RNA sequence: AGGUAGUUGGUGGGGUAACGGCCCACCAAGCCGAAGAUCGGUACGGGCCGUGAGAGCGGGAGCCCGGAGAUGGACACUGAGACA
RNA sequence: GCCCGAGUGGUGGCCACUAUUAUUGGGCCUAAAGCGGCCGUAGCCGGGCCCGUAAGUCCCUGGCGAAAUCCCACGGCUCAACCGUGGGGCUCGCUGGGGAUACUGCGGGCCUUGGGACCGGGAGAGGCCGGGGGUACCCCCGGGGUAGGGGUGAAAUCCUAUAAUCCCGGGGGGACCGCCAGUGGCGAAGGCGCCCGGCUGGAACGGGUCCGACGGUGAGCGCGGAAGGCCAGGGGAGCGAACCGGAUUAGAUACCCGGGUAGUCCUGGCUGUAAAGGAUGCGGGCUAGGUGUCGGGCGAGCUUCGAGCUCGCCCGGUGCCGUAGGGAAGCCGUUAA
RNA sequence: GAGCCCGGGCUCCGUGAGGGGGGAGAAGUCGUAACAAGGUAACCGUAGGGGAACCUACGGCUCGAUCACCUCCU
RNA sequence: UGGAGGUGAUUUAAAUGC
C-alpha cells in the first residue's frame, strides 16, 4: 500500500508538475 | 529531592546536619573563626572549599550557626565575612566558576572541531550562565548594561 | 495537567484554544463561513420554482433497481441545472414539459440523497402551482396546459 | 519544581487515607497546610498532628481517624462571591450536610459552614469531606 | 533513609590525637580531603569513598 | 505580518458654535504592531429574542431605544435647527 | 387499530440530545490524536518565615445600568391570553466613600527543603585527535601441482589450459575489529563497541562545604538529527539500486545463481526524513511488594590481603513478576497507563 | 468642489473548447499484491526500475514469521 | 511454570469463483 501510494502521489506530482513547469 | 537536568538520573541525597544551634564540644571565638577564613582566602582557595577545609580540619559544619548571633541582621558566613573586609570577588563565585570553565572549552573546540558532544555542552553551560546572569542583574551583583557573549566571557577571565 | 492552563490571567489562551478547535466541526465551520449557503444552489432557500427542461429516468443504487421518476428543471434566478426526484407512483404523467415546477430538498441538506437515489438532493412538490400529492388523488384538482 | 505545596500535602493525605495507613508524613510544610490542618482538626476530620521544624523544613505527622473521604485544593483558586457560594456549594461538596468548602477570608480561614455563619467570602483555597 | 521522618546524616565527631606531635584535632568522621596537622604538616586521614580512610595508627576518642 | 507621510508629536496660526493635523506654515521623526496591528470577509448596535437543568450556544423579527439612508453621486440657500 | 386533534404532516434553518468542542464537563500505548530530542524568549504557573501597602479579593454604604419582555403577588376584562398595581431580577461591562488583610499582586526584610555551585574517590561501546596490531577477503609475484572448477531443484551464462581450484613462500591494497558480549554499560536524541595515550562531554556517590527561590514549563525562536539522496574534492577490497546474462516459470521486468555502476569509506558542505517506539512530552508530590542485574556507600565473614568471594540495609540506574487501583480488553501497576 | 470622461494597471461577477480527481456501477482483461510464513515474512523512510498489482537496494521496526539450535527470567 | 533475544532455516504443495 503506502509504497504504492507514495510513488503514485510522487508520479502524479511530477508528471503534473512537469505539465506546470511546462 | 532530585532534578534530572540534562539527565534522567536522580540527584545525590547528600543532607545537612539538622543542628540549628552549634556544637559547644567544638570551641571558637568570633575572632578566631574570622582569622581562619581570612587565611584561607589568602591562599587562593574559594568559599565552598574554604567551608570544606574548615569542616574537615576545625570541625565547624557551616559558619552561620556558630557565628550568628554576633550582629543578628542575618547569618554571618564566609563571604559575608569576606565582604566586610573587601576580600570578596565582585562577581559571585557561582557565576565565576561557571564562566571560568567555559573559556577552556572554547579552546578545545578551536583545535578539534569535529566534536558533537563537546560542542553540545558549550550550549549546555552558556545557558546556565545566561540564567545566572539574568537574575543577578535584578538582584544586583552585575550591572544592567551588561550582556553575555563569548568575547565578553574572554575579557572577564583575563 | 490535563490540558488547560489554569491560572487567573491565562484565560485568553483558553479563549483562543476553543475557537481554534471549534473549526474541526465541519458543520460549524461550514455555517460560520456559509458554505452551506453558497454551494448547493437555492441561495439557501426553503424552495425554488423552475422550468421543466425535460423528463429523465435514472437507475437505482446497489442492492436495488427501479426507475425513479426524475425531472430536469432549471431554477429561474439561480439559473442552475438541477436533476430531481419526483414523489408518487404514476406522477411523471401529470408533469408536462415546460410547466413551472417548484423544488425543495429531501432528507437533510448535507448532500444526502436518500438511500436508494444516488444524486438527487431535491424534491418536487408542484405542477402549475398545484402539487403532486394533490394529483395522486383524483378528486382534488387535475392539471392544465 | 513543586507548586501548590498545600495540594501536594492534601493529595497525599487523601491517598494516604484511601490505603488506610495509620498516620502520615508530609515533608514540605507551611502555614497554608498548617492552618488548613488546623481548621480541619477544628471541624474534627483528623486526629492529632505534630510538626517538627527541621532546619530543612517543617514536617507534619498526622493521625488518621478514618473520617475523610475526599479533600482537595482548587486549581486556579477562583474568587467566589457570597451569593455564588450556593453554586459552588452544589458542585464540589457531596451534600448540604458537610460544608467544608475551605475558602480563605477577610476574617481568617474558615470552612464553608464557618464562613456562612459569619457572612464574608473570597477566593477558594481547598475542600474537605 | 529518613527524608520525611527527619533526615539526619550518618555523621558523628571524633577527637583525633596526633602520634607524631600529640596535637589534638577535631575531625569529621568523613574526611573529604586531606586534613593536615597544624604542628606536624602530616596527613591524619586521606579522602576515598564514604568515610575518609585514616592513614596508619592515630589515636582516637569517639564523640 | 509588517503598516503608516497630515502620517505621530512640537511651535505658531486659520477656520469653525466650539477642542482638535480639523486645515495650514515652520520644525521634529515619531506613531501603530505577535496582549495580532494592517488587510480581507461578514455584519446596523442595544433592550431583548430562541433554545438549553445549568453553564452555554445561536439570533437582531414586530415593539421600544440610538445611529444611518431617501434612484446612484455631489452641492448650497432659507431658517434655532436641513445640506432637506 | 394507535396518536393527536382544527390541526396534522413535508422540505429547509437554529438549539437540544452531542462531556461530537469538554468552564461546569472529553481525550491522545494499541481505537483519532505526543512534536524524532533539546533549549530558552513572550506567556502562564511558584517552598517557608516577618513587616508595609490594600492593586486583585471579600464586606458595607452610596451614585447608576429607561420602559417593555421574564418571575411572584394582588386587582381588571365571563375565563385566560392581555392589561393595571405592587415586589423582584435583568447585558448588567461604569463610578465615589468607609472597612477587613487569609489568599493573591506589589514593595521591603529574613531562611535553606527546590535549583545551582565545590572537594574527593569511581565505571563506562560518550566525542575528537594522535599512535599502533592482528583476522579474514581480494589482488599481484615465484614455486609446487593437473582436468577441473563455478553454479542449481535441475541447468545455462560464466571461471580455468600460456595452467584455474588447490597447497607453500613472498609482496601490495582497502574494509573492518567474531569470541569477548551479559536478561550488561553510556548517551538528550539520532546513536555508540581492537588496543594505547592526549584533549574533552555527561553521569553516580560521601560530605549540603558555598549561593539563597535564583524555580517549572515553554508559543515564537535557536540548535543536534540513522539511512538514503545531492554537491566538490579524494579514494575504492568486498558488497551491491540501476544494469548485463542464466535459470525458474504459462509468461518473470523476481525470489535462486554469475558479472556490475552509482553508493557504501575519507574530507568539507547541503539536505532533515522514519514503525526517529516504550506507537507512552516534560517537572514535583503521594500510593503492597518480590526478585535479578549494573555502578556507588556502609556493617561483617572469607582472603590470593585486591572489595577478590559472599550476606544485608541504603542511594542512583537498568529488567522481569505482581497488591490496591486503572483499563474495553491485551495489559499497566514506585521506570504508572 | 460631485458626477462625468480618457489612457494604463490590478481584481471580481455571468459564461467556455479542453482538462483532474472523488464516491460508484460491478458480467469483460490482465496478474496474484496483501490477509495463513499468502507459498520470496510484513511494514517502514529514502532511491531506481517495471504495463499493473509490484520488484529490488540500503537503513530501521515488529504491529515477525514456524519448528529447530543456542542464550537468559519468576 | 510462564516471557525475551542470537540464525539455520523448508521448497517436495499451482491463478480464479457471481
Amino acid at each position: 500500500m503506502r509504497w504504492k501510494w507514495i510513488k503514485k502521489r510522487i508520479r502524479r506530482l511530477k508528471r503534473q508538475r512537469k505539465k506546470e513547469r511546462g | 529531592m532530585a532534578r534530572m537536568h540534562a539527565r534522567k538520573r536522580g540527584k545525590s541525597g547528600s543532607k545537612r546536619p539538622p543542628r540549628t544551634a552549634p556544637p559547644i564540644w567544638v570551641e571558637y571565638t568570633v575572632e578566631e573563626i574570622e582569622n581562619l577564613v581570612v587565611k584561607l582566602r589568602k591562599e587562593g582557595y574559594s568559599t565552598a572549599m574554604i567551608g570544606t577545609i574548615l569542616r574537615d580540619q576545625y570541625g565547624i559544619p557551616s559558619v552561620k550557626l556558630f557565628k550568628d548571633p554576633d550582629n543578628p541582621n542575618r547569618n554571618l558566613t564566609i563571604t559575608r565575612i569576606l565582604e566586610k573586609h573587601g576580600l570578596a570577588p565582585e562577581i559571585p563565585e557561582d557565576l565565576m566558576f561557571l564562566i571560568r570553565r567555559a573559556v577552556n572549552l572554547r579552546k578545545h573546540l578551536e583545535q578539534h572541531p569535529k566534536d558533537l558532544h563537546s560542542m553540545r555542552g558549550l550550549q549546555l553551560i552558556e545557558s546556565k550562565i545566561r540564567r545566572l546572569v539574568k537574575y543577578y542583574k535584578r538582584k544586583g551583583k552585575l550591572p544592567k548594561n551588561w550582556r553575555y557573549d563569548p568575547e565578553t566571557a574572554k575579557l572577564l577571565v583575563r | 495537567g490535563k490540558k488547560a492552563p489554569n491560572g487567573e490571567f491565562a484565560g485568553r489562551k483558553l479563549k483562543l484554544k476553543r475557537k481554534k478547535f471549534r473549526w474541526s466541526d465541519i458543520r460549524y465551520k461550514r455555517r460560520v463561513l456559509r458554505l452551506k449557503e453558497k454551494s448547493d444552489p437555492l441561495e439557501g432557500a426553503p424552495q425554488a420554482r423552475g422550468i421543466v427542461l425535460e423528463k429523465i429516468a435514472v437507475e437505482a443504487k446497489q442492492p436495488n433497481s427501479g426507475m425513479r421518476k426524475a425531472v430536469r428543471v432549471q431554477l429561474i434566478k439561480n439559473g442552475k441545472v438541477v436533476t430531481a426526484f419526483c414523489p408518487g407512483d404514476g406522477a411523471i404523467k401529470f408533469i408536462d414539459e415546460h410547466d413551472e415546477v417548484i423544488i425543495e430538498g429531501i432528507g437533510g441538506p448535507k448532500g444526502g440523497s436518500m438511500g436508494d437515489i444516488p444524486g438527487i438532493r431535491y424534491k418536487v412538490v408542484k405542477v402549475n402551482r398545484v402539487s403532486l400529492k394533490e394529483l395522486v388523488k383524483g378528486r382534488k384538482e387535475k392539471p392544465r396546459r | 519544581t513543586l507548586l501548590d505545596p498545600l495540594a501536594n500535602a492534601l493529595s497525599h493525605i487523601t491517598n494516604s487515607e484511601r490505603v488506610g495507613k495509620r498516620e502520615v508524613y508530609i515533608k514540605p510544610a507551611s502555614k497554608l497546610i498548617g492552618e488548613v490542618l488546623r481548621v480541619m482538626q477544628k471541624y474534627g476530620y483528623i486526629g492529632e498532628f505534630e510538626f517538627i521544624d527541621d532546619g530543612r523544613a517543617g514536617v507534619y505527622r498526622v493521625q488518621l481517624l478514618g473520617r475523610i473521604n475526599k479533600a482537595g485544593a482548587i486549581k486556579p483558586r477562583f474568587p467566589v462571591k457570597v451569593s455564588e457560594f450556593e453554586k459552588w456549594e452544589k458542585r464540589f461538596l457531596p451534600a448540604f450536610e458537610f460544608g467544608i468548602l475551605i475558602v480563605s477570608t477577610s476574617q481568617g480561614v474558615m470552612s464553608h459552614k464557618e464562613a456562612i455563619e459569619k457572612g464574608i467570602g473570597g477566593r477558594l483555597i481547598a475542600y474537605v469531606y | 533513609m529518613a527524608k520525611p521522618i527527619i533526615p539526619m546524616p550518618r555523621s558523628r565527631f571524633l577527637r583525633v590525637k596526633c602520634i607524631d606531635c600529640g596535637n589534638e584535632q577535631i575531625v569529621f568522621s568523613h574526611p573529604a580531603t586531606k586534613v593536615r596537622c597544624l604542628i606536624c604538616g602530616a596527613t591524619l586521614v586521606e579522602p576515598t569513598g564514604g568515610k575518609g580512610i585514616v592513614k596508619a595508627k592515630i589515636l582516637e576518642v569517639l564523640e
